[PDB]
């Protein structure tokens, strides 16, 4: 299994950017003992699955701000108020 | 520890 890297390019739209996430710093960790940022939700045919974004996806960066290290409140905030555009750095496990 | 999940 490959860890890779991968940019998203999201276009938020009426229906917002068409994502969940779950952890967080200090929060009960989506995956293991990482408690960073995970996407825990993709909407079909929304703005984030149209660009690529899948479940278990770690967020790296938004726009080029990092948010491994975000608390929860953090990364919903630079999520929600950081652009039309959100050109995502994710992980992902690869087969 | 709260268990966050926040849609957007």
């Amino acid at each position: 299994s490959r860890l890779e890297q991968y940019e998203i390019h999201i276009e938020r739209t009426a229906a917002g950017l068409g994502l969940s996430i779950a952890g967080g710093k200090g929060s009960t960790p989506f995956k293991g003992d990482d408690d960073g940022i995970f996407i825990s939700r993709v909407t079909e045919a929304g703005p984030a699955d149209l660009a690529g974004l899948k479940v278990g996806d770690k967020v790296i960066k938004v726009n080029g701000i990092v948010v491994v290290d975000a608390d929860h409140y953090q990364a919903v905030q630079v999520l929600k108020a950081c652009g039309a555009v959100l050109v995502l750095v994710v992980q992902r496990e690869v087969t | 520890l709260p268990s966050f999940e926040t849609a957007l």
